[PDB]
């Protein structure tokens, strides 16, 4: 879309949201949680994506 | 004029799934 | 509060919303995985909150 | 007037954490 953050009225870094659908935390159910490590949680929650 | 009144007297029971033999130690081993 | 359905306008089943903040599933991953059923999605799923 | 360039060039690499040893079917076991 030739979006450059900053470079017009409506585009200014803090006039941007971001929502996102998701349902699931199937790496943390599953993958990440075989060794648990210092990125479980801001590697599987959804709140980070 | 609605007043505070005791809340519903609900006919509470357990229900439960306990977690058991401490599998999330063991994930991934055989 | 006082409120019954269908008793005012404003109380009416079409105009009443529900909104619930969370952000975990712990009951899927560790107590009702240990079997699943056929109320695992339904009891399960942060969508029926 | 904007075109429609292609894509980055991602250098691409594979992360994989490998599900193992199926210990899903083991929940809740000794």
């Amino acid at each position: 879309a030739g979006v450059v953050p900053n470079r017009t009225s409506s585009t200014q870094k803090n006039r941007v949201g971001v929502w996102y659908g998701a349902t699931s935390n199937d790496w943390m159910e599953t993958n990440s949680a075989q060794n648990v490590d210092t990125y479980f949680i801001p590697g599987g929650n959804r709140a980070f994506i | 004029k609605v007043l505070e009144l005791p809340a519903y007297g609900w006919a509470l029971k357990n229900y439960w799934l306990q977690y058991v033999n401490d599998w999330s130690l063991r994930k991934g081993d055989p």
